[PDB]
């Protein structure tokens, strides 16, 4: 016959989502600069809201398609319309999003708009999604509000490549004095401790660490050059389509946001465009410019990988 | 409980998962929320009892004879060992990070562990006699999030769901041997969710979606960015890799996740979490089309949404997020575990 | 009841299920609107559809109950097209005043009281819906903006009515048809401006109507009438419009059902327009949407201007062939103006033998079911019923309407010509890929005249059609062509079914197929792949349009991607030539006026004419309307013709190319020259919207006359069975220079025309 329901067992007490009520025009969510008081039983909601693919126009996609559902990423990289095309952008890792303002990648450097870049709420993030991503009806302020409770509540996993004893490994402690060292220099823009909790292993600041993407002709200029010297001599096509990661792009700023090393292993493909595919391309010299992130230069493969481990364990 | 990822309290069992013993008397849920695992009697539909186990159970196995339960604890970082006439955990095994699935062998002599954990490549194994893990199987990349074991026993796929990837791809091992045979790669593909086998085990479905990452994000039209697709893999030795859309031209199914097969193969289940309905499938349809339709036409008819209509045979109204479904052995009913809505949807099938 | 989705229980839906929820909100039908026409051709010209001017009809309100029936419509000559707001106290229709006025578009309340005038226009309105935007929930609106490098802060309040999509027409104007109207999309502001400016921040731009405080926004710029718009599930708006563009579809042209956003920034195709699809020429008009199963239904009529016929249906989810249904289906009689209930049933205007009235619809007799109301001195239709409407979802507009573009990055309004400087509303699109298409090779413009991959395309030739205004009766002649290809579609203007054009310009193509360009906005254009020598490979026939500021993407040449098909995933050099700075709205090129090519002819590069103008790091070309170019057959060819072919051609030599712009009687009418009517002339066995002896419209390089001038097989089409003579052969390759012969070559396909001059012009045409 035809698939029919018969029943529904209810396990559990009973749950529904927040209604449509009144979508915020695009100036209200431009109007909200600041966050609202965090509100711990809207965040369920916010989580729906999240993971709901039906609110959008066609029911593509949600925005657990991007971020997943842990509430982390799915590593894919987008060119977003707001930044410029030809700009493109790793998906954004949302544990621990609250402790970290501005938001998004691109800092306070050429935008006086704080909307872009140097975000300064995270409703200006997600109140936007819809109209500038989804391309669907906009959110209800009440709903909106959730969805930012539902963000800021996102914890970090913490690294499981440290002794169940709690304590590091040899090669993780190596590494960390060479991260710590001071002519290597990572603790002045990634400030923190490996067992101190509230550790975020970030300055929240802008800075130019020379992975600025330009044209061939420089800054604003077309088309882009390969930015993967690897990737360059190994003779990859800049306009492939079976690459994992782009090795060209057009930035409108040269300067970013510095993320958290927090659940750094849990990011894939690292930086703002998502140049850097290991943690060891954010080290070599590979994807940036000689030496601009961090002084690594002097360093051999030994001291780089235990580096490496070292990173895994934040 | 706490909902996942937070420190904020939630009263809310939170379904993550469902399965059914293989007499087909109980259904047992995975609480995600609740951190516990749900008894639901099939016969009288009511719940029979609630046993506690670690941290955010994911997943959840039933053996052969129907005596034990194998959780999959993902935060914790393990699996519980359930007694289920005792409606208690008798056991804690620990394992590689996230376990998102377990499966039982045909023997029911060992279990398989897939270590879901972002860095993590891991198949962990557990004899049942011991009840603890053996050793490990290394995938080829990062992340499985689900295995499933042949009819046959000797051969166990992995689904390989691999941040920052375009390409994700799944593990074919042989049981006997231990390691990595072959590897599969879906081209364009994200967010796999699961893995299952035809009867036959002639063939696997895997559900995913299909990112658009090369393209400018302007429209939500003709799935310029995102599409939804399950696809067919050939268990032959150079077999063919279809892959096949869920979606309507202004009708899309968004985030599929659950899959459950038919036990004469005849139609394929699958729990759609965005837009909250279970898609079921004929699956003799799929495999005509697959088998009387070349690499290329597959390929070319992967970005025709108007293909469906062929093989669909119904889309049925579900609660909030159903990101599992299961089967009764004999097949005549369908269960979705709804995540929002806490509760159960029960389907008649198209099966008399 | 779940409909698209399940809901928060079993047995409801959720709030973003519009089917669903429109169930639940329903309520039952008491009352019903319907439209009461005088049975005349006069009275009931839908033979004139899109075009339909009931004079003498009613609008009425009838009581399924008590069955009494009241005319709320007294006070006005002509009313008709009703459709009820959502609350369904209120209604909007159209028709025209005793007072006068011409046909405009009303409100009123269904009691009868409280009437408002919405439109004073020059021209005729029809077809009004209400679209809410902004408007989800009864009340006050609050209006935000930027302050000019400030805050965001509020300003005022609005009471949130939503918006009005209709359908228009201008004064003394004509379509591809010749027919003298043609319709387009509005968009209205019922708050005069400050809906728009609650969504955006600026007052809505376009025509004015302060007395009426209602301000209207051109949605749609297609050359043909677009009608009978109506409301998508997933919000947005769903209408019929008419593609009779060039010699397409066999020199008739079809009228296909589509959607648009309600601002026109995306207009896509649903079903129709393509090639084996199913109803051929036949009119589609008055879709609605069925609630239950999700299926569009239609009214086809047998003639393309017919507003009554059969009823079809086609699935919305699927709106393909496998889909389709005749719904009635049989005897004996006529149906029009279907509105299905969001409880499954359906009201229809149902005609046995010659007289329409309102019956219930029986799908499991397809046909009419039990009657409502029929009066036998009236023709009873568009049934309007009174329930709620449950609202759809409104989507972002990034247009404040003419020459007003709003940013993505602070999104703020700005006015492209008052304020940033430039001469008119420019707006940008991109191809992924140029050779991506699913047409095969084949004789007709739409096909591609041969085999090209990557590199093959060099570039592409962007059109701009003109609208056809002849004020002058007296110099203006239709049919004057009937000898020619054109036959019926001909005129004074051109002797084939391609109305008057301009080139807007050439843009260059990337070796991977992909091509963007920025150009014009809110005027109708369409686009020509071009290979190296020029020529247009593949046609495409229809007619789009940019808002301004908007970009427009596609993924290959009619490859499915805005039909039937997801969007290709492809790496397009394109791409990154389109924004690559912070200074500006658009980096990419404009559209050259010109071609450069070597020695031998062959393509070499884009060159720029004298029409070149901080917001963009382009210079901006061909944005000054009075110097857009174009090509006339009396000011550019046939003076090349005089002085380089007409020597040796003559009467005893075919084509008799002689006699200079001096007009020449065909059948009792003087309209071209001898040249003209020599080239156009048609050939035995060759069907006509393919091309004639010498000349293929909208094909040069199908056609043996530019054959001939580079002396080489161009196409995989032959013209002819035996193209060169063996014996006496004379070649004609160095008789023109490259300027002159592609002169021609853009002629040709630019549609091969006469007048390319809109409106009574100093040269030489027909005269009485
Ligand atoms: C000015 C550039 C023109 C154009 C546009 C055409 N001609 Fe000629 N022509 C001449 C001779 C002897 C022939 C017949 C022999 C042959 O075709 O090689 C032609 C033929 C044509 C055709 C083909 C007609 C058909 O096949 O039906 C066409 C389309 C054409 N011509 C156009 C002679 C001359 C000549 C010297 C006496 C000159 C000068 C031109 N032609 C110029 C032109
Ligand atoms: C200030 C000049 C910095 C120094 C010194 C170091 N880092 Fe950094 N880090 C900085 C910026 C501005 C960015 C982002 C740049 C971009 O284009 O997005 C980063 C990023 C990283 C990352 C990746 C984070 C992510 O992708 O989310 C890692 C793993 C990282 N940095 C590590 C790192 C190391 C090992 C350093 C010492 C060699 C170091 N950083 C120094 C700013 C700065
Ligand atoms: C190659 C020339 C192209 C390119 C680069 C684009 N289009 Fe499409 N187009 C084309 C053909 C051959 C046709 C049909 C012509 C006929 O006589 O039938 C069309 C038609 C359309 C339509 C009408 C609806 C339809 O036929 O499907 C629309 C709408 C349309 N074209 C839009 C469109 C867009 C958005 C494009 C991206 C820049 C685009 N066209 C490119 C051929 C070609
Ligand atoms: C809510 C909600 C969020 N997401 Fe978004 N996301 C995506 C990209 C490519 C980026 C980075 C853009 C840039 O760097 O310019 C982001 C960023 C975010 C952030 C910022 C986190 C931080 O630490 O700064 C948040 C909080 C966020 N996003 C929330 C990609 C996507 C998607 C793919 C197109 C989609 C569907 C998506 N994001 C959806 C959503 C949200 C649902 C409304
Ligand atoms: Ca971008
Ligand atoms: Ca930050
Ligand atoms: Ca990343
Ligand atoms: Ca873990
Ligand atoms: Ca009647
Ligand atoms: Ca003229
Ligand atoms: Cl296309
Ligand atoms: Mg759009
Ligand atoms: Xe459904
Ligand atoms: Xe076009
Ligand atoms: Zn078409």
């Amino acid at each position: 016959g035809q698939p029919r329901v018969i029943s529904t067992i209810q396990t559990g007490a009973t749950w529904e989502p927040l209604g449509r009520e009144e979508p915020l025009t695009v100036p209200e969510v431009h109007f909200r600069v600041k966050h609202s008081p965090f509100k711990s039983e809207l965040v369920r909601y916010g989580q729906f809201q999240f993971n709901d693919a039906a609110w959008s126009l066609q029911g593509s996609y949600s925005c657990a398609s991007c971020h997943y559902e842990r509430g982390q990423t799915t590593g894919l990289i987008w060119d977003l319309g707001d930044e410029g095309w030809g700009s493109w952008k790793n998906t954004k890792y949302i544990r621990g999003g609250r402790y970290l303002p501005p938001f998004r990648h691109e800092g306070f450097t050429g935008h006086p708009d704080e909307i872009v870049g140097a975000t300064s709420s995270l409703d200006r993030v997600c109140g936007r999604d819809p109209g500038f991503v989804f391309r669907s009806e906009n959110f209800s302020p009440m709903r909106l509000e959730a969805l930012i409770c539902y963000i800021r509540a996102l914890e970090f996993t913490g690294s499981p490549f440290r002794n169940a004893d709690g304590s590091l490994t040899e090669a993780q402690k190596r590494g960390q004095k060479i991260f710590e060292d001071p002519k290597v220099g990572c603790l002045e823009c990634h400030p923190g401790d490996p067992m101190d909790p509230r550790a975020l292993f970030s300055d929240a600041q802008t800075h130019d660490v020379g992975t600025g993407r330009v044209g061939v002709n420089g800054f604003r200029s077309t088309p882009g050059k390969v930015f993967n010297i690897s990737a360059l001599e190994a003779g990859e096509d800049p306009y492939g389509v079976e690459s994992n990661t782009p090795i060209i792009g057009l930035d409108l700023v040269k300067e970013f946001d510095t993320p958290t090393l927090r659940d750094i292993y849990a990011s894939g493909t690292y930086f703002h465009d998502g140049g850097a595919r290991t943690l060891m391309d954010t080290i070599n010299n590979t994807v940036n410019d000689k030496d601009m992130h961090g002084r690594t230069s002097h360093l051999k493969q030994q001291e780089l990988q235990d580096l490496v481990e070292y990173l895994k364990a934040l | 409980g706490y909902i996942q990822g937070t420190h904020v309290k939630t009263d809310l069992p939170g379904p993550f998962h469902i399965t059914m013993s293989p007499d087909g008397s109980t259904l047992f849920i995975s609480n995600q929320s609740g951190h516990s695992v749900t008894f639901v009697d099939a016969r009288t539909q009511k719940v029979t009892g609630e046993v506690a186990v670690r941290v955010q159970p994911e997943a959840s196995a039933v053996t052969p004879d129907g005596a034990f339960l194998y959780v999959c604890n993902a935060e914790s970082d393990s699996v519980s060992v359930v007694d289920i006439q005792r409606k208690q955990e008798i056991k804690e095994i620990k394992v590689g990070d996230w376990p998102s699935g377990i499966k039982i062998s045909p023997d029911g002599k060992t279990a398989y562990v897939a270590c879901s954990g972002c860095m993590w490549n891991a198949i962990d194994v557990i004899d049942t006699g011991r009840m603890e893990k053996v050793r490990s199987i290394y995938t080829s990349d990062y992340g499985p999030r689900m295995v499933e074991i042949s009819p046959d026993g000797k051969t166990l796929v992995a689904i390989l769901d691999t941040v920052g990837s375009i390409n994700r791809s799944v593990d074919f091992i042989d049981i006997a041997s231990g390691r990595v045979v072959e590897n599969r790669v879906i081209h364009e593909s994200s967010n796999l969710r699961d893995v299952v086998y035809t009867p036959d085990g002639k063939y696997i479905a895997v559900t995913h979606q299909t990112p658009k990452n090369w393209l400018p994000v302007c429209e939500a039209e003709n799935g310029q960015v995102f599409t939804n697709n399950v696809t067919i893999i050939e268990t032959k030795a150079g077999g063919k890799v279809a892959r096949l859309p869920l979606d309507d031209l202004n009708n899309y199914d968004g985030n599929p996740y659950g899959m459950a097969m038919d036990p004469k193969g005849k139609y394929l289940y699958i729990g759609v979490r965005g837009m909250h309905r279970v898609t079921i499938l004929d699956m003799d349809k799929v495999l005509g089309l697959v088998r009387s339709s070349t690499q290329e036409e597959l390929d070319y008819l992967r970005d025709d949404l108007g293909l469906v209509r062929d093989y669909l045979v119904a889309r049925v109204p579900t609660g909030l997020g159903p990101s599992s479904v299961c089967l009764s052995p004999d097949g005549k009913f369908c269960y979705a575990a709804n995540y929002f809505s806490n509760n159960v949807t029960v389907i008649r099938t198209a099966v008399d | 009841e779940p409909v698209m989705t399940g809901g928060p229980v079993q047995g409801k839906a959720l709030w973003t299920d519009y089917s669903g929820m429109s169930k639940e909100v329903q309520g039952p039908v008491s009352q019903i609107l319907f439209t009461q026409s005088p049975r005349t051709a006069k009275g009931d010209p839908y033979q004139n559809y899109p075009h339909y001017i009931p004079e003498g009809s009613r609008i009425v309100l009838f009581d399924l109950n008590t069955k009494e029936l009241k005319v709320l419509t007294n006070d006005f000559a002509t009313a008709f097209d009703p459709c009820t707001y959502w609350d369904g106290k209120k209604f909007a229709f159209a028709g025209v005043h005793k007072k006068g006025g011409g046909c405009q578009i009303w409100e009123m309340n269904i009691d009868g009281s409280g009437l408002r005038q919405m439109t004073d226009l020059k021209g005729t309105c029809r077809s009004p819906i209400y679209y809410a935007a902004g408007s989800i929930e009864e009340g006050e609106g609050r209006i935000i903006w930027r302050d000019r490098e400030g805050d965001w802060k509020e300003h005022g309040m609005v009471e949130k009515t939503g918006m009005i999509i209709f359908s228009g027409s201008p004064e003394g104007v004509m379509d591809e048809f010749h027919n003298p109207y043609a319709y387009n999309l509005y968009r209205l502001d019922t708050q005069g401006g400050k809906i728009i400016q609650r969504i955006t921040g600026h007052v809505l731009s376009g025509i004015e109507f302060p007395h009426l405080n209602t301000t209207i926004d051109q949605i749609t710029y297609n050359l043909s009438s677009n009608f009978d718009p109506w409301l998508t599930p997933d919000g947005n708006i769903l209408f019929s419009s008419v593609q009779a563009n060039g010699s397409r579809a066999g020199g008739e042209g079809r009228v296909m059902i589509c959607v648009d956003n309600w601002d026109g920034a995306y207009p896509r195709p649903i079903y129709g327009n393509c090639d084996g699809e199913i109803g051929g020429t036949s009119g589609r008009s008055q879709a609605k949407i069925t609630f239950g199963d999700r299926k569009i239904v239609y009214v086809e009529s047998p003639y393309m201007n017919w507003g009554v016929g059969q009823l079809a249906a086609v699935s919305w989810d699927a709106p393909f062939n496998k889909t389709y249904e005749k719904l009635t289906g049989k005897d004996g009689g006529l149906y029009r103006s279907p509105y299905p209930l969001p409880d499954d049933r359906m009201l229809v205007s149902y005609a046995e033998r010659g007289d329409f009235g309102i019956y219930w619809f029986n799908f499991s007799k397809c046909a009419a079911g039990d009657k409502v109301y029929d009066d036998p001195n009236w023709n009873d239709h568009q049934p309007a019923p009174v329930y709620v409407k449950y609202k759809p979802r409104w989507i972002n507009t990034f247009t404040a309407g003419k020459n007003f573009g709003v940013t993505v990055v602070t999104y703020q309004p700005f006015d492209q010509v008052k304020v940033e400087g430039y001469p008119h509303s420019w707006g940008t699109w991109i191809c992924f890929d140029t050779t991506l298409s699913d047409q095969p090779v084949g004789p007709y413009p739409h096909q591609k005249a041969k085999n090209v991959s990557h590199g093959d395309i060099k570039a592409v030739r962007i059109i701009q059609g003109y609208q056809c205004v002849e004020p002058d009766s007296t110099r203006f002649r239709v049919g004057a062509g009937a000898h020619l290809l054109g036959g019926e579609r001909s005129s004074s203007n051109s002797g084939t079914a391609f109305q008057q054009r301009g080139i807007i310009g050439y843009q260059y193509v990337e070796s991977d197929g992909s091509t963007v360009t920025s150009q014009l906005s809110d005027v109708p254009y369409y686009m020509q792949i071009l290979d190296d020598k020029g020529m247009s490979v593949q046609t495409a026939l229809t007619w789009a349009y940019l808002r301004p500021y908007h970009g427009r993407i596609c993924s290959g040449c009619h490859y499915g991607s805005y039909r039937g098909r997801a969007f290709k995933n492809i790496h397009a050099k394109a791409l990154y030539n389109w924004w690559y700075d912070d200074r500006s709205h658009y980096d990419s090129p404009f559209a050259f006026r010109y071609l450069k090519f070597d020695n031998d002819g062959n393509y070499k590069g884009v060159k720029h004419g004298e029409d070149v103008v901080g917001t963009t790091s382009q210079p901006v070309e061909g944005l000054t309307l009075d110097k857009q170019r174009t090509v006339d057959f009396r000011r550019d060819i046939q003076p090349i013709l005089d002085a380089k072919c007409a020597m040796c051609h003559d009467s005893n030599n075919p084509p008799n190319l002689g006699g200079g712009l001096e007009l020449v009687s065909v059948d009792g009418i003087a309209a071209y020259s001898r040249a003209y009517n020599s080239l156009l002339e048609p050939q035995r066995g060759k069907d006509p919207n393919i091309g004639g002896k010498y000349v293929n419209p909208s094909a040069a390089i199908n056609s043996l006359l530019v054959w001939r001038l580079y002396e080489a097989e161009l196409s995989a089409n032959a013209p002819r069975e035996k193209i060169f003579p063996i014996e006496g052969r004379l070649l004609h390759n160095k008789f023109l220079t490259q300027d002159e012969r592609y002169a021609i070559v853009e002629w040709i396909d630019l549609g091969a025309q006469w007048d390319n001059i809109p409106g009574p012009d100093f040269y030489p045409g027909y005269l009485v």
